[PDB]
């Protein structure tokens, strides 16, 4: 097995494949996670309580850190407890807005680097977020079936 | 037969050796713990109730028996979702936990708009359109059924509810809750004939919009994506936000399935020893979605301890009630009274010639602060005599400590299973508990615990005790008296009342081309025939129970000649003039009256004209009904 | 107390010494010989009933004075005119001695077609589309108001009646005669509210139409212009005609107007030795348009000679009644009971609790040939033991002659002031006669007089002792048993039939996807409870008034319990689901079901979904409020 | 005072005057009176009870003579019982038909002789009557009030 292998499929989904586990990433206005309720992630070790199989906490590890995250200085990033039904949801707030403007625009060249043409959404002065969602957890809904996930050519 | 005195004495020192918090505990054991309506342990626990009746030796206990569809959630997950109306993709929010039966299995999309407690005021008052948009409100001030019918009534397409930590200081903002959005009592789904075959509902009180229940933390986040502070006057979190943002609009989903189930209503009877064809009915609700202490183990351990006290009182002290004592638990209270109204469906016109009280012991210990009744004003004296000599359970104090407690008496509610007894079959009931300013928390949640009862209310014991001394002493004062301490006389007041508040209005009739005469006649004969009864009983034998008999059965009639003979039950359940709900009512008259200050179309002068009328009737006959002999007038 | 045996005998020796012609010429003088409703003759008679009370020394006499709005015709004639369509120019045909009360005032020129008795076969046998035509129909058959209503709901636009030689061999062809087309009785015009303002009436039951009582002769005239012979089927004269002629067409003009009048209902009473407040009421009604020996003086007569009698058992010969006897002589009785039905109004739904039986006392005395009976079925037996020891007061055989005479008995109809009573009130009722196969000719004409009646009738003074001792029979024995004369079992038979009826479309009611199943388990249980009831009867100590008392009472209420509880009295007073009218009545669900062998539109499946359900509703309800205590099921 | 004077206002209306009384005359195929219910006139004195003054039967008996009428020899005419409340119609019967063919012959010829210009309304196997109302009779309606009988130039 090589590292996780990446995909985009348009500007509104892209995926990323880590072993046997697939991944639908989005970027958008819409936040589902607070920190009064969700988990705060502060070091890599934490994603194990954020998916269902703490070990594939490691594709998305290696994805924070392929996006330009730094664990020690950036704002943690939020995610849904893996006992909740939703489940699976893991989410970077990339606001174009004044306490996360800075992490935004690396985050955002991360994904720029990761998808060539990716399309940045977010818009200054508004909310913007990068959201993660297993395939196969209802959070994903049907955006991992043949329609979508089968389209995608992958590569990496 | 025994005196007042030592009636009184030993209902005291039984209840003072009695032992409330066990009963409450045992109820909240696994064998019952999550008791939904119909499942199992609903059942565990009324086969429990029916064996300690049993032993209590009761008269007779018995089985009533129902069928009736209620609603439950589906295998399918009820989710509420934020989409993006650029490009239509979703997020995941919640999936409930809790769900509001009776609501319309759909799928809505729109706009999310906060209508505080969505009470009637609180749409007009909206700066923003609820039409076609989803709603989110938060819990309290009214049932969920109004709420919906409210926003229905605006065109709202859905409608979400949450609890607000200002009216709901509870720590965990994941808990969900439960409740029911039907408009009225008893099963919705009451086809007149059996069926495979669908019949559609017609008059039915049903929702015809999804409507769910949501943790504050699915609200908090669901704010996250709105704009708009929300009025200061609402006083409520600065979490909360008022519409969607542009870009942005909610989904919900409600799937939620019809099931039949089985209902058991356990009854237990100490018959009278003079007119045992007439009882006094204790009642309480013994399902719920959770635990559900405080919503239903409470009561149910009252209604336990009450039957076997009772019980001990008939056969060892001598107790001999002159009327019967009916025990009920019933089930699928959670619902709206649905064990209740089934049963009293069966006596829809009979039954208010044998049961003359209806006494609710639900939820009748929530808090410390204060002690609250709603009933019938038949029973305002009863209750005020109960008040005098019944002490706070911290206090010290009677509870009686304000002159002036019945002017400020709050009507029994759609919620309370006291109100089909009223309303419907035209039984005058109460409905009482110690609480506060503030609603229990916990109620239709799984936090309804023992524990958290316990906790919130050291003194448990002690304040059940209270209540269970008022709930006896009214059952003793009703079956031991040779009159009915029903007064009768309480309904001047009430029509006084209520013909000085039309009477704001003597002009607006001139312009109408009506007078108020013959509403100011059955006013004076309904006056005259309570003072002619009166002095009926001052003048009768109390020794001679042929004269009583006769007198106590004018006493038992006013009620029921309250309720509207000019509306069908199927259409209009709650056929009170005063109590109940519809245009039939004379609060009804008078809010369409109200709408002739404003020039606005909203005022219909032909429906007040058949309003007046048919109030005057209704008036007339009970004051007809009451007057005794036909050649005495 | 005595012994029935002696009763029977007081009564019949009674009977034997009193002199009834007397009293029926003695109304017939001029201080009462005309005396319509409200009239100063009419109050005169008033006065003298009142009176006689008094003489009579009845426990008390009193007053029920109402004030009503009825018809009269105005100082401007009615007309029956023939115009010729050729140049409009008229003929003045009549102007009639009579009028029919609650006709629309009005004007309306067309067509004559002849509609025979206007029944509703007649209509559609018509060969002739009676649509935007005056109709000319045989009195007879059916009241003056369902022609009327038959006529005005296939769009005629007047009717006209007259009383052909075969129906009304009656000499004189230019006798006019009186009549009302109110399709119900009271007041039409009851404003719930006092107004000079002018609301309108709603469902009231008047026509829209004007309606004209012609002589034959007028008639006769009429046929003159009119062509096509009448069906041999209608065996009516040779005279008649169906059409008026090609060039020729009728007008008619009513022009009478309300006047509001007061009329005085005279009641005595005889108080009961052990339930006064419940009581035997008998009545008769005191107006008339005419002379109105037969339509009215015979029932004054006997109510006048009965209220003599009972007073004189009471006090001379120790009668002691149990419960109370009330006389009642009515007023505005030709309008449709008017008087009765005013006073009955008073205590919508407390009358049945007091009054347990009504006897009409009204054209008791027509003939000789027959004794015919209406009754609520819970009287079948005590008019059936009746019948076996009262005679014939011509044949000398005992009235009761046929075993089968109950499935033969006609119901009551609108006319009858027993019909209030039972179908609006709740009040079992019978009302009875001596008669022919033919109607009494002279009713609502002046020739009502006692001279025609004592030429017809030369025995009247027997007949009238004969109808007295029946009245009389029902009265001693409803209250000299301790237990009612209501037989309650008899309603099985009538829901049996009405279920066998019904099973005659057990097909039918699959094709809706419908069981009759709980229909079924209502009849069932009605029987069970009939049985409970019979056993619990049998086991009771006849003596002790308690349980008796308990007992009567539930009997008291089973004609009530029939009067559908889903249907509001004023939009449709007569709620018995037996007797009443409207499609809440049983009838009602069978006729709308007839209607499905035609593939015609007329059927109304959904209507009998709710018919089904109701009356299932209302058949439950009633087997449930007989079986007494709700822990026995 | 002369003998009656006659005067014709259109074809539906004739009308003749008898010193202080106006009698309307018309002719139609409707009839109002029959044998069997109202007054046979077989000699004149029976006109005296058909007009509310027995003494202004006169006219009448003037006209039906001046028509042709034979008392003796012809159908008795019909008349309305002077009592009731309808009340003066004189009714003669002239129908084209068998029974009062010859009859009706008569009469219209007298009509014709009376009134210069009389329409013959009476049609072939159909029924035909001539009637007269006194003026001020319920019977005469309006027929004798300012816009006809005024209207009406007598002659004779
Ligand atoms: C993801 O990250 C983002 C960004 O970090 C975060 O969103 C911020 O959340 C914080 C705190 O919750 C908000 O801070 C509040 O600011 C309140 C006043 O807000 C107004 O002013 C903002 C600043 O002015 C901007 O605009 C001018 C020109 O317009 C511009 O020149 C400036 O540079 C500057 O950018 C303004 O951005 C903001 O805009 C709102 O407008 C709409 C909503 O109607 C929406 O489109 C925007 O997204 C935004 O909501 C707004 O107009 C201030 O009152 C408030 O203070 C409260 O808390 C203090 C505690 O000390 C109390 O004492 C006080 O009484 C108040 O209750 C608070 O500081 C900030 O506005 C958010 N930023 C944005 C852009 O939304 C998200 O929450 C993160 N997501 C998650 C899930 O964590
Ligand atoms: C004013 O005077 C007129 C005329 O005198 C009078 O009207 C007549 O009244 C008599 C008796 O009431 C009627 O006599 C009856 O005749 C019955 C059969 O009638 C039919 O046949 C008639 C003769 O045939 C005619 O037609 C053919 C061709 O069509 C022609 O060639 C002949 O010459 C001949 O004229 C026919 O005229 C008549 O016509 C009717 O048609 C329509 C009605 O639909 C209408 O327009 C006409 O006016 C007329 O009504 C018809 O078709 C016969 O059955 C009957 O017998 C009855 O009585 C006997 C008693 O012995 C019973 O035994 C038997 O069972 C019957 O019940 C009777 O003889 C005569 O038809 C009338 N004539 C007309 C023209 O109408 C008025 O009554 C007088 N007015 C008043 C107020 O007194
Ligand atoms: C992730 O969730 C688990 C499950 O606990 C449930 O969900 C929580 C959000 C809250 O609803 C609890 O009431 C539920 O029991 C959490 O496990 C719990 O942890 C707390 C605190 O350490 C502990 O008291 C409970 O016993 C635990 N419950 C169980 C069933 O083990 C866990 O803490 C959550 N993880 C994070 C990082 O938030
Ligand atoms: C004209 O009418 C008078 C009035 O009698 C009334 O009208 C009749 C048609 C009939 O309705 C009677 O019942 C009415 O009384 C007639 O006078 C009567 O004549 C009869 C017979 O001779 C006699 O018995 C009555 O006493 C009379 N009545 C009165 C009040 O005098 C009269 O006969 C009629 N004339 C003709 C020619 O018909
Ligand atoms: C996570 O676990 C749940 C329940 O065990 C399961 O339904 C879901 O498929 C799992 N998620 C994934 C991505 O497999
Ligand atoms: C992305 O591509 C898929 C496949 O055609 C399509 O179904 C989906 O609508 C696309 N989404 C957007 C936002 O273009
Ligand atoms: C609500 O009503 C207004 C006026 O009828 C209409 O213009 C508007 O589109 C409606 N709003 C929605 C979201 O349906
Ligand atoms: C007002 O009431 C009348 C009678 O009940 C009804 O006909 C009318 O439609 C009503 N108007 C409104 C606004 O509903
Ligand atoms: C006869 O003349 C009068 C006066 O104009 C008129 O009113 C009436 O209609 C006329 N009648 C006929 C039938 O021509
Ligand atoms: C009655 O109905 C028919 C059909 O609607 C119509 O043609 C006819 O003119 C009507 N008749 C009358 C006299 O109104
Ligand atoms: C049949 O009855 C239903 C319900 O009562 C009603 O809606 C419908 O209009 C009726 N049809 C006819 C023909 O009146
Ligand atoms: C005939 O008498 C009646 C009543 O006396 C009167 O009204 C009428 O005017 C009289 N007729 C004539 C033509 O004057
Ligand atoms: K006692
Ligand atoms: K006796």
């Amino acid at each position: 097995n090589e590292l996780p292998s990446l995909c985009m499929l348009n500007n509104s989904f892209y995926y990323m494949r880590g072993g046997v586990n697939t991944f639908l990433i989005r970027v958008s206005d819409i936040s589902v996670l607070m920190k009064e309720y969700d988990v705060s992630i502060y070091e890599p070790e934490d994603l194990g309580n954020c998916l269902n199989k703490s070990d594939s906490s490691w594709a998305i590890h290696w994805f924070s850190n392929a996006l330009g995250h730094d664990w020690l200085m950036d704002p943690p990033m939020l995610c849904r407890n893996k006992t909740k039904k939703e489940g699976s949801n893991i989410q970077f707030n990339i606001s174009k807005a004044d306490d996360a403007r800075v992490y935004g625009k690396k985050i955002r060249n991360g994904m720029r680097h990761l998808f060539r043409g990716f399309h940045d959404p977010c818009e200054e002065g508004k909310v913007c977020y990068l959201t993660i969602n297993q395939c196969g957890d209802p959070s994903s809904f049907d955006y991992c079936g043949v329609n979508h996930l089968s389209k995608c050519q992958f590569d990496h | 037969r025994l005196y007042w005195d030592d009636l009184k004495r030993k209902l005291s020192e039984k209840l003072d050796s009695t032992d409330f918090t066990s009963t409450i505990k045992l109820l909240n054991e696994n064998s019952y713990v999550p008791r939904e309506a119909g499942s199992q342990k609903d059942e565990n626990l009324a086969l429990y109730v029916e064996n300690q009746f049993r032993e209590f030796k009761l008269s007779k206990v018995w089985r009533d028996q129902h069928f009736v569809k209620i609603q439950v959630k589906d295998s399918a997950q009820n989710s509420v979702i934020i989409v993006d109306k650029n490009g239509r993709l979703v997020y995941l929010v919640e999936n409930p936990g809790g769900y509001v039966a009776y609501s319309k299995a759909a799928t809505v999309t729109g706009k999310l708009v906060h209508a505080n407690f969505g009470t009637k005021k609180d749409f007009e008052d909206l700066y923003t359109p609820v039409n076609g948009s989803i709603v989110i409100v938060r819990a309290g001030k009214i049932t969920f059924a109004e709420k919906v019918a409210n926003a229905e009534s605006l065109n709202a397409i859905g409608v979400l509810i949450y609890m607000d930590q200002t009216k709901f200081p509870i720590v965990n903002a994941e808990l969900s809750f439960f409740g029911h959005a039907h408009l009225g009592t008893g099963d919705p789904y009451t086809p007149g004939f059996p069926s495979t075959q669908f019949p559609p509902s017609r008059s039915s009180g049903l929702p015809n919009i999804p409507v769910q229940t949501i943790s504050r933390a699915a609200a908090e986040k669901l704010f996250g994506n709105m704009e708009g502070d929300c009025p200061s006057d609402w006083k409520t979190d600065s979490t909360c936000r008022m519409v969607t943002s542009e870009s942005k609009n909610v989904k919900l989903t409600v799937s939620n399935v019809l099931k039949e189930i089985k209902i058991l209503n356990i009854f237990g009877v100490i018959k009278g020893f003079v007119e045992p064809d007439h009882y006094v009915v204790v009642g309480a609700q013994r399902d719920a979605w959770g635990p559900g202490a405080a919503k239903s183990g409470v009561g149910t351990a009252l209604l336990l301890k009450l039957a076997q006290m009772f019980s001990d009182m008939v056969l060892k002290d001598g107790f001999q009630p002159s009327r019967s004592i009916i025990f009920a638990s019933w089930s699928a209270g959670d619902f709206g009274s649905v064990g209740a109204t089934e049963w009293l469906e069966g006596y829809l016109s009979s039954l208010h010639l044998k049961a003359f009280t209806y006494i609710n012991l639900d939820k009748a210990v929530l808090g410390t602060s204060n002690f609250k009744v709603s009933a019938s004003p038949l029973l305002y004296t009863l209750i005020e005599k109960t008040m005098q000599n019944v002490k706070h359970p911290v206090t010290g104090q009677f509870l009686y400590q304000d002159s002036n407690w019945a002017s400020k008496v709050e009507k029994l509610t759609l919620d309370n299973a006291a109100f089909p007894f009223l309303a419907y079959s035209g039984i005058p009931a109460v409905s009482f508990c110690f609480c506060e300013d503030t609603d229990y928390p916990y109620l239709g949640t799984t936090m309804d615990t023992y524990k958290e009862l316990i906790e919130r209310i050291p003194e448990l014991n002690k304040v059940a005790r209270a209540a269970a001394e008022v709930a006896g002493q009214f059952v003793i004062k009703l079956t031991h008296d040779v009159e009915l301490n029903l007064d009768y006389e309480r309904y001047n007041s009430q029509l006084l009342s209520f013909v000085r508040d039309l009477n704001q209005y003597r002009a607006d009739i001139k312009e109408m081309g009506l007078s108020l005469q013959w509403l100011y006649s059955a006013r004076g004969d309904f006056f005259r025939a309570t003072s002619r009864l009166t002095t009926d009983f001052g003048n009768a034998e109390k020794t001679d129970r042929f004269v009583m008999k006769k007198l106590n059965d004018r006493v038992m009639r006013v009620e029921y000649h309250f309720l509207s003979p000019y509306v069908s039950p199927k259409e209009s359940p709650f056929r009170h003039v005063f109590w109940g709900s519809g245009s039939h009512t004379l609060p009804a008259l008078l809010e369409n009256l109200k709408l002739r200050k404003q020039n606005n179309g909203a005022f219909n002068e032909t429906l007040f004209r058949n309003q007046l009328a048919l109030a005057t009737w209704t008036i007339q006959g009970a004051a007809n009904a009451l007057s005794g002999d036909v050649w005495d007038i």
